[PDB]
């Protein structure tokens, strides 16, 4: 008995060779392989396969190879592949990717993916499943920003801030041991993973280091606190001892040095260069040259992503508010204007497409949009396909290479940069079960269900008074993973090794899962998945023209994007 | 008024429909949430008017046509579901493929 | 009679900044090809290496401009600026690591500046 | 180099001699002194002063004189003065008022106000900063009342209730050990400081006292529970032993006595007379004579504040609902009508202006508006300036004397009355960092940011999805201080000494900061800052005319107020 | 806008009144929450207009009549209360037996 | 509809603008939140219409004039900022001194 492909895909989701359009873009992903055994697909419901004695095993206790949760028939999009599989979760972690069901009667069941009495089922047939987004440029300014992030598939927030204080409104910084302790306690109520950055400023080691011992997961060097050679140097000395990452927003003003002086202070040590294009901050005009260096892990923030006809006009007032500048001070305006350049924004599109900028991030509420990291990643990829064509590496007319390059920018690469990829950032066995289901028509726009530590934390779902959950109004809502004490088990607070060794969680009464930051200092650009390119980037000081391999990198702004007015009510 | 949770939520649908109707009136092709809001509010007002579930299942297919909406919107909307208080209590209306 | 809510009615007079401190005017050139902007409270001797001026005259001083403002030097631009004396303990730490102690140690500061290529040391 | 005054004030906020209009009132406050050193003002942002090696010290650890938080360039309005200063916060307390920055290079830095690696910055230039409001007449009826209070700058709620039970809807009473324990536990989730009043009723000591031992912070005598000579006497005997305050709502009906009988029962002991004018309750018609006595700490509730053309018409139905009265019972209506008198309401305006009524309060949800204590204080002051003229004590054309008299009514005086002024009620070194920032155009109307224990708890802030926090809709929202376990460290539960000694917090698992109520019994009218006047108040029993020093106190109702239709959407 | 909690809530009342007025305009007898919403919004708009509390206490009795509402609705509504910002600040309007 | 948090919030702005426009239509001088709501909703509807950011930066200065608003309101509003989905994605519009 044979099933035609259209009907197969409609029932079980696509299989090998089938393609799926990402939202309303012209990007197509192709199923590379499928772990199923045709005829033994798992499915749940009235008269379906996952029933006792049938696709559900009735013999084994939870410890005997049985799952807590099976996502059936997922189309996985990940740096590791674009492929069809069941995903098995246990103890809040991904324990199996393969084929779930009952070895009693089914062929090809992955041995630790038994559906048993203990197993919940989520139907992923017809859905795209990705890792939760890892946003490493978060300003903690307004708690309402968490749901905004969850709704666009973000599951980890790394950054700093104490709320709408001017220091936090400008910089991703939670300064000093007391503010850090207070924000670790606040974090107990935030339904998302969190890591906190201390102030990467000082000329003595102890004031910086005590932030790490207090529970910070990293440091932020920001020009608004003095991005001087000394602050750069001391922060990196601390980071090298503590095994945490340093993010830098460099001296736009070139006050104490030019880019080359900042690079000399860094002295080959590992650093994460935030908003590397420079509208969001950095040595004017040439900061983006950072992204050519082997010791730099380069990210973009999102308002320049991608280059559109309105992009420039929004930036001046945005920048002035964020950095607490005054319109009547001519040098404030000159500083702001110096950061905004169509030449570097256009080149930034292309550098992403070439794998020279490795990461995306938001800059939430401080020149960036909390719920648009994933959104703007795919809009950028789509623009680049339209303007540059399919990448040379593509086959079968699919955009799989570009899709892997781009999904890596907001999943695995930020996790690697931060020293947290042992826990999060990809759909791999042994990692925390932070998973996002997307209807393909909404892919990258509005997440269907966001799973945190194996329990749904956020979902687009309807009328709570209705007979079923699908009637209107369908909106993003917090689910049971966020309620009561379950918020502790479904989320991770990432912290330095020293704070963990010193018992900070017990001292503060933290009940969340505690994640260790590690392996931050022994990585480089070569470790950025699908985005590992080092090169000499030349930025003309007169014209701002960007050259790589002797070629000017430029492209046109677009008048329209996908993933925009078809979807949004405002 | 003694508003319960659903009454509060469903005010939003009416509001979104009013917004969308103003956008349509000034000549815009409607998007996905606009189209859903209009058809949903139509159903709930129909129930309030005392129409039957069966009437609304068929009327809901004639509220908006493909020329009222942006490219791809008709195919994005497989069905629209809404519950409202009919003269005989709360009932569910499902409109399949409301925009051809 | 018209009410502007929250409006100020400022008193008469002017505010003199950095009152009683010695002032010094010097010429400074941006010999680099990118703009350099200098804030009111940076130890002036520790600014960008490619600013050319008599480095000794920046020791123990900063710009005599309102707190939170700056002087901007476009590429190739030479301008005259007025400096005022640092106050408090007259110590500087960090920044470019030229001082790390009393600003009185002129010889040591200039030796470090010269070794690191800060333009304008004898 | 000199800066003209307009430009100076625009950049750093006003300085000595400058005046600022309070909202749209005709009240002007004048800067009395300024702690800065001109040229060394602190400020934060891109290329600004608070940067490492510059205005931020890079040497000192958090313990070495470094702040957790600096509010730069605040215009303080407080009973202690109207003046310009930086405010330094550490460990959740105000530790310095003066001049912050870096002693390395700045003149005049207050020695414990170093900006260091550990320091967060809030820009207060152009803002008025006050102590958080202390509302001592709160009915705990609806938890939604907390945000209402925060939005108008209230940070402490003293009162009673168990929710919308009739006892609580009438009286500020949490009755008995069990209800008190339950409400102490509820308080763990309320993002505001709280103290709870027990039922000040009984003829034996033990039933009253056991409420104090259970964790009550004071008592309420209310006529609806029998404001008899016995209940008055026993409650004051308890209070004198326990060192807590007693609030009284006296026998309006004159059932067991007239005012003189209540005063005889009080017998010179300290008492807080609620809604002393009497619309909110008390011996008809002459209760307001209480406010002349040296042992009485007199407060108003807010719906009579100030006397307007609509004031009388709203009261009868308001009173009938609150006190569970019936329109078809003639004596119920007679009782209600007896409490409502233009003669005493008009005199109440003037008694406030003269410093004879010392405090304001809300009466939240039981004949009072949770979010209008601060609002109506300033409307009263404005009306009095219009009708009475500048006070004789004023100079320079400023309203500083009136402003200090009135700000004291809702900050320091209620704190003193309650025995909590060691912790809260004013901007002074050593007190808890409950601070309210106001834009002058919104002063007394809508708070900008409300700081609780050194972390922002509530703010008027915009779109959480936006690139910056200022885009619409700007509304009041709870901030990170209210989230997770941080709600425990940013708020105080005030309790009796006995309950604290007996380990009630540990017994109930309370994690909030625990404040001790003390020094309540050794105070009088003389201790009410700027409002310390004792005098013989005569109230004519026939005409209700109020006389002080042989002069009838009367004034006209107004048809319009400031701080009203210019600001509110409804 | 600097919306406080009450300003946000009270937007709902205006919205519910607009909904109810549309229902009345298409010929429906109004129900309990519809009738309350209309009279409440009328009061708050009256305050915004600068009417007195006393004016609104009497006008509120003439906004809807028994023929505008379903059987039993007049007897269900003993009074309607609303607070709004008058020219002289927030005040409470109570309308007793608004529909005879 | 799949409403996200901002879509839900921004419905409020449209609603407040409709309220304010009704108040203006019956002859009232508008207050601070009313004026802000009208200009904000104008910007978001302009984005929906497909205007550019630059167009809205200048149109926003001509939506309300000083005779439309109460004394002091023009001086209370230093700028109005709003984000909306343009044809090319979300962008920020800042209107400086919208009412002269
Ligand atoms: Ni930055
Ligand atoms: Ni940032
Ligand atoms: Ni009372
Ligand atoms: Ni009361």
């Amino acid at each position: 008995m044979k099933i035609n492909r259209q009907q197969y895909a409609e029932s079980y989701g696509p299989t090998v060779g089938d393609q799926v359009r990402l939202a309303d873009t012209d990007l197509w992903i192709e199923v590379e392989k499928d772990y199923t055994t045709y005829g033994d697909e798992a499915n749940f419901g009235g008269g379906k396969v996952l029933r006792e004695g049938m696709g559900e095993n009735g013999t084994y206790t939870r410890t005997e190879n049985v799952l807590d949760l099976l996502l059936t028939n997922a189309l996985i999009l990940d740096y590791t592949g674009i492929y069809k599989a069941d995903i098995g979760v246990k103890d809040g972690y991904i324990v199996g990717i393969g084929k779930g069901g009952n070895p009693d009667i089914m062929d090809g069941v992955t041995p630790n993916m038994i559906v048993g009495t203990a197993t919940e089922v989520i139907a992923a047939e017809g859905k795209i499943v990705t890792a939760g987004g890892i946003d490493t440029h978060v300003h903690f300014i307004n708690p309402d920003q968490v749901d905004v992030a969850l709704a666009n598939g973000i599951t980890t927030l790394f950054g700093g801030g104490t709320g709408p204080a001017e220091g936090s409104k400008a910089t991703t910084v939670t300064p000093g041991p007391w503010n850090i302790e207070k924000m670790l306690k606040s974090t107990e109520g935030l339904p998302i993973n969190v890591g906190i950055l201390g102030k990467g400023h000082g000329s003595s080691i102890a004031p910086i280091m005590e932030q790490i011992d207090a529970g910070a997961a990293g440091l932020k060097i920001h020009e608004d606190w003095g991005a001087t050679p000394a602050s750069i140097d001391r922060s990196l000395t601390v980071a090298d001892e503590a095994d945490v990452q340093v993010a830098i927003h460099s001296d736009t003003l070139n006050e104490a040095g030019f880019l080359e002086d900042t690079l000399r202070a860094i002295n080959g040590r590992v650093i994460h260069s935030f908003h590397v294009e420079g509208a969001g901050g950095g040595h004017a005009p040439d900061i983006m040259a950072m992204a050519g260096h082997p010791n730099v892990l380069p990210s973009s923030t999102n308002p320049t992503r991608p280059f559109t006809v309105n992009t420039i006009d929004e930036h001046l007032d945005m920048l002035m508010v964020c950095h607490h500048l005054k319109q009547n001070i001519p040098e404030d305006v000159a500083f702001a204007d110096s950061r905004i350049r169509p030449e570097t924004i256009a080149a930034e599109d292309i550098l992403h497409d070439l794998g020279i900028i490795s990461m995306m991030s938001t800059d939430a509420l401080a020149m960036g949009r909390a719920g648009e990291m994933v959104l703007r990643t795919w809009q950028t990829a789509d623009k680049m396909k339209k303007q540059r064509g399919p990448l040379a590496e593509e086959k079968n007319g699919s955009d799989n290479f570009r899709a892997k390059r781009y999904v890596s920018k907001y999943t695995i690469n930020p996790a690697i940069a931060q020293g947290i990829a042992h826990e999060v950032g990809s759909i791999e066995e042994g990692k925390f079960a932070d998973l996002v289901l997307w209807e393909p028509k909404f892919f990258g726009v509005k997440a269907d269900r966001v799973i945190k530590g194996g329990i749904i934390a956020y979902a687009q779902i309807g009328d709570p008074s209705a007979s079923i959950p699908t009637p209107q109004p369908v909106m993003g809502r917090r689910m049971y993973g966020t309620v009561g004490d379950l918020i502790h088990d479904t989320n991770i607070t990432f912290m330095s090794k020293s704070s963990i060794q010193q018992g900070v969680p017990a001292k503060l009464g933290l009940k969340r899962r505690i994640g260790t930051v590690k392996n931050c200092r022994n990585i480089g650009k070569k470790d950025m998945k699908w985005n590992d390119v080092t090169t000499d980037i030349d930025i003309n000081p007169e014209t701002y023209e960007v050259k790589v391999d002797g070629e000017v990198l430029t492209c046109e702004p677009v008048k329209e994007l996908p993933m925009a007015q078809r979807y949004f009510l405002f | 008024m003694h508003l319960n949770p659903a009454e509060k939520e469903k005010l939003q649908i009416f509001l979104a429909s009013e917004l969308a109707l103003k956008r349509k009136a000034r000549g815009l092709k409607l998007n996905y949430p606009e189209a859903v809001a209009i058809i949903t509010s139509f159903i709930m007002e129909g129930a309030r008017d005392g129409k039957t579930v069966a009437m609304l299942m068929e009327e809901g297919k004639h509220v908006l046509t493909r020329d009222d909406v942006m490219e791809g919107v008709p195919e994005m909307i497989d069905d629209i579901q809404a519950e409202a208080t009919f003269p005989d209590g709360t009932k569910l209306v499902t409109v399949h493929n409301p925009i051809s | 009679n018209y009410i502007v809510p929250g409006e100020y009615r400022v008193a008469e007079g002017e505010i003199e900044i950095n009152a009683g401190r010695e002032k010094t005017t010097i010429r400074v050139s941006n010999t680099g090809d990118r703009p350099i902007q200098v804030g009111s409270h940076i130890h002036f001797v520790e600014v960008n290496k490619e600013l050319l001026f008599d480095r000794a005259e920046g020791i123990g001083r900063r710009l005599n401009i309102p707190s939170g403002t700056a002087a901007r030097f476009e590429p190739g631009e030479e301008m005259e600026v007025e400096l005022t004396e640092l106050g408090g303990n007259r110590e500087v730490f960090g920044i470019s690591d030229l001082t790390n102690g009393s600003v009185d140690n002129k010889e040591l500061i200039l030796q470090r500046a010269k070794e690191l290529g800060y333009k304008g040391v004898e």
